[PDB]
């Protein structure tokens, strides 16, 4: 147990890493989701409809 | 032997039958003596008292006169012909203290009484027939009564010939003061009387069947009584004589549960050394006095009821139930009245008793028992009212289902969740969820279109997904076992319909819930039963 | 739980949404429930964050039966399952009541005797002498044979005792004086001071009785007894006829 | 004998807001979403 | 004397049911409403009277 608390890749490291993926990714939804609604606006536009 | 069990009797056959069933140098006279009838069919002088009791020939003053029956032949004042009558007794009410010996004799036309006393008292006492009812007196025993002496009673009048068949004689109310008066014990009594050679054809049936089956000469009494008025024996009482031997095999059940169990009432007749079966259930020990079922009055059973009752408290102790289950057993067995009372007499504590008999054999509590039989084929029925040919047919059913429920590791709540038609009547967040997820991905387009199977496919992923199913596909088969079924009149068209609504669902979320419980419902069933994709797709 | 500002666990008597230890061992209690609920729990949590919540769904949902929960309800005073208190509230009568074998009803009964000091305040509840046979009689339907056997020796081992007692405090004799137990036993020639468990027959006490009472006539323990009838040949015999 | 259950809530989705016009044709930003698009799947497998 | 005999008997069932008041003790919204000689009646023979 006490090898398995010291080990490079603990609780610790998983817990941040996938903390701090967390929040990219609910930025980087929102950011999509914007990009696609502008293209849908281009075709809109484009097939005049 | 079937043949001779079997055949009727008649008053215009009797005597070519007693000539056919034996021999030449037998007459039915000889029937007269019980050491002969114990000779010839190899039983000792108990077993043969056990058939026919005490025969009377005018013994001493007192002399007892049951053994606990009496029988004996007489000559019929209407002609020169010798008949024989049977009288059995069962003591009630406290017969042991007061009373050594209470013996109804009988001459021909009328009936008498003989009784003896504990304690001297100084007062007359009246024999009744009913609870002190205004017409009740049928006779009266002239004072002063000293213990240990011969008494008679004055011919009792007040009573008719129907009901000197399973009709109480006796009401014995006992002035120990000259204003105060108790009931000091009695007992019912039943009186059978037949020409000579009819009693005798009947003696042989009853005693040939006894040998061969093993059960007790009471055992097959209560067993035809049961059956039919006249005491005839016919297919149906050979089929419960098998019936109780049958059980008592298998359930591993005394001889008394499994006559209840097939559909006899509960034998109440005593053997002068032993104790009577409904004495054992109810009156081992008594509470504070005795329960017998000679009352007809109607008790309450209602469990909110304030002021409960002694005999409901009794009934409760002698079934091993509280009084909820007691309810539910009246509710379910269909002897219950309008404002929940119930008259106690054999048949309806009979009745409750095979219910709670029912229960225990198969490891069951009542409230699973009720559940099972809510699924079972014969729901909607009370068991009361159940022909002699369905009672086995419940129970073999039973048997089965508990047997397959403990090969199949399956418990009684899971079947009911399984097969239960009740459902909450709520939408729970499962299905808000497959709503949610399912509005984007669908149209009114494919609503409407006419092919059940594109939309079944179209449906698949996402009821997959809501019920842990393994595959798409088992999920679309579901859906088409569904739509089979159309549990609440919603094809899957009216389901996709229904999913397309801004919640404008006034009374459609029962439909829409009864739907999804159905669907549940299944899809659980093809997971516990692990079927195969291949199975269910054939 | 924090959706509904924890209306849903209530407090007792507090604000709800307090973190102390009493509503951590709530929320201990409160999850065991849920987790015991099986599948169906989770709709039923639902209908508890509403107030859709039935008596008669709670029964089905739980396996209890219809009438004892109703009963445990009317008795513990709710009339609504508003919030998790209520239903603990109803779960602890219904746990009582199955642990005595009885229905809530009785045990409301049962609680609802109080000692108040007999007066000198508002009043003092007590049933009468009725309403006592019939709790009796209730409370009693619920054993079994043997345990209604072991009972009914007790109690006729205390109603001798009282009998006896009260016997010797109230009612004397024409020319016996008897101050004690043994005095009784000597003079009715039964004894009362023995256990239940032990039987015998009429004939045989009786005879104990009468053996009892020749011996203590001879030996001129009770005065007045008749010198001529103790010569007789019977008695004469009394080393052999003083054993069966 | 004890046993636990699994426990699932009411869970809501996004919403749409009014988008916006951009100044190039349809194919560039269609390029353009589809490489966010795929940065973020691969976001999401990364976190799984 | 004083005897009350459905008493004893009550008190007797209980004891029998579930001597110590264990099946009692662990349910305090019912045992609150019982007062303290109520109790101890319970516990020991004690007739109204």
């Amino acid at each position: 147990l006490e090898l398995l608390q010291r080990k490079f890749t603990n609780k610790a490291l998983y817990s941040w890493m996938r903390g701090k993926l967390s929040a990219i990714y609910y930025q980087f939804f929102d950011l999509t989701q914007s990009f696609c609604l502008m293209a849908q606006e281009a075709l809109r536009r484009e097939l005049t409809d | 032997l079937y043949n001779i069990l079997t055949e009727e009797i008649t008053e215009k056959n009797a005597d070519a039958l007693f000539a056919q069933n034996f021999s030449e140098n037998i007459t039915p006279e000889n029937f007269a003596s019980q050491s002969w009838i114990a000779k010839y069919y190899g039983l000792e002088l108990s077993e043969v008292q056990k058939y026919l009791g005490m025969l009377q020939n005018g013994y001493s003053d007192s002399t007892s006169a049951y053994v606990d029956n009496i029988s004996t032949g007489l000559v019929v004042n209407n002609e020169s012909k010798l008949e024989a009558y049977k009288i059995t007794r069962v003591k009630t009410d406290d017969y042991d203290k007061n009373i050594n010996y209470f013996d109804l004799m009988y001459e021909g036309n009328n009936q008498f009484f003989i009784r003896a006393n504990f304690k001297v008292s100084r007062e007359f006492g009246a024999t009744l027939r009913k609870n002190a009812g205004p017409s009740g007196i049928v006779g009266s025993l002239s004072g002063p009564l000293i213990a240990n002496t011969n008494f008679k009673s004055n011919y009792l009048s007040n009573i008719s010939d129907s009901e000197y068949k399973n009709g109480v004689k006796i009401y014995a109310y006992r002035y120990t003061s000259s204003t105060s008066a108790t009931n000091q014990g009695g007992g019912i009594f039943t009186f059978e009387s037949y020409p000579l050679t009819i009693f005798a054809l009947k003696l042989n049936k009853a005693i040939r069947l006894c040998l061969t089956s093993g059960l007790s000469p009471n055992e097959l009494q209560t067993i035809v009584r049961s059956d039919n008025a006249q005491g005839i024996i016919n297919d149906s009482v050979l089929t419960k004589v098998f019936y109780t031997l049958f059980y008592s095999h298998r359930y591993a059940l005394s001889f008394d549960d499994a006559q209840v169990l097939n559909g006899s009432v509960i034998n109440q007749y005593a053997d002068d050394d032993s104790v009577s079966h409904f004495n054992r259930l109810f009156n081992t020990p008594p509470l504070k006095g005795k329960i017998f079922e000679a009352d007809g009055n109607t008790v309450s059973i209602d469990p909110d009821e304030e002021q409960s009752t002694f005999a409901r408290s009794a009934l409760m102790r002698g079934l091993g139930v509280n009084s909820g289950e007691l309810y539910q057993l009246g509710k379910l067995a269909g002897v219950l009245d309008a404002q929940n009372t119930i008259t106690l007499s054999v048949f309806v504590i009979s009745s409750l008793y095979r219910l709670t008999l029912l229960a225990r054999v198969h490891q069951l509590t009542v409230n699973e028992l009720c559940m099972l039989y809510g699924l079972s084929p014969f729901n909607g029925k009370t068991t009361a009212s159940l022909s002699s040919g369905e009672l086995p047919r419940l129970v073999i059913w039973l048997y089965q289902v508990t047997q397959w429920l403990t090969e199949a590791e399956i418990t009684t709540e899971a079947i009911w969740l399984l097969c239960t038609p009740e459902f909450s009547g709520n939408i729970s967040p499962e299905i808000s969820n497959l709503l949610n997820n399912l509005r984007p991905s669908i149209s009114e387009d494919m609503a409407q279109s006419h092919n059940r199977e594109l939309q079944a496919e179209i449906l698949a992923p996402f009821i997959a997904a809501t019920l842990h199913l393994a595959s798409p596909d088992m999920a679309r088969y579901i859906l088409l076992w569904t739509d089979n079924l159309r549990p609440g009149g919603l094809d899957i068209a009216g389901f996709m319909t229904l999913v397309l609504k801004e919640s404008l669902n006034a009374n459609e979320t029962t439909q829409l819930v009864q739907f999804c419980h159905v669907m549940a419902q299944l899809s659980l069933s093809v997971q516990t039963l692990r079927l195969s994709e291949a199975e269910l797709s054939v | 739980l924090v959706i509904s500002g924890f209306a849903v666990l209530g407090a007792k008597n507090q604000p709800a949404g307090q973190h102390n230890i009493d509503t951590l061992f709530s929320l201990y209690r409160f999850h065991q429930w849920i987790n015991g609920l099986g599948n169906p729990g989770s709709d039923t949590l639902d209908m508890l964050r509403q107030q859709t919540l039935t008596a008669d769904r709670l029964a089905s949902v739980m396996g209890l039966d219809i009438s004892m929960v109703t009963q445990a309800m009317v008795s513990a005073g709710v009339n609504q399952l508003q919030c998790w208190q209520d239903i603990n509230t109803v779960l602890q009568w219904i746990d009582v009541a199955s642990a005595l074998h009885t229905m809530p009803s009785v045990i409301r009964t049962l609680v609802n005797i109080r000692y108040v000091t007999a007066l000198n305040k508002a009043e003092s509840n007590l049933p009468s002498w009725d309403e006592w046979q019939t709790l009796a009689e209730n409370m009693e339907a619920g054993l079994s044979t043997q345990q209604a056997q072991t009972l009914a020796d007790y109690t006729a081992e205390r109603l001798s005792s009282v009998l006896c007692n009260w016997f010797l405090a109230n009612i004397q004799p024409e020319g016996v004086s008897l101050h004690s137990r043994d005095d009784l036993y000597s003079y009715f020639l039964i004894d009362n001071q023995v256990s239940s468990a032990i039987k015998t027959t009429r004939l045989a006490e009786a005879i104990a009785g009468i053996q009892l009472y020749i011996n203590r006539a001879l030996n001129r323990i009770e005065p007045n007894a008749r010198a001529d009838v103790s010569t007789r040949q019977f008695f004469t015999d009394w080393t052999v006829n003083n054993r069966y | 004998a004890l046993l636990t259950s699994m426990v699932q809530a009411s869970q809501g989705g996004s919403a749409v807001l009014p988008g916006t016009l951009s100044l190039y044709r349809f194919p560039v930003m269609l390029e353009r979403t589809r490489n966010l698009v795929a940065q973020l799947t691969q976001f999401g497998t990364s976190l799984l | 004397t004083p005897y009350h005999q459905p008493y004893e008997t009550i008190r007797q069932v209980i004891m029998t049911h579930d001597s110590t008041l264990s099946a009692l003790s662990r349910n305090p919204e019912v045992m609150g409403q019982a007062e303290g000689a109520s109790l101890l009646a319970i516990l020991a023979n004690i007739s109204p009277e």
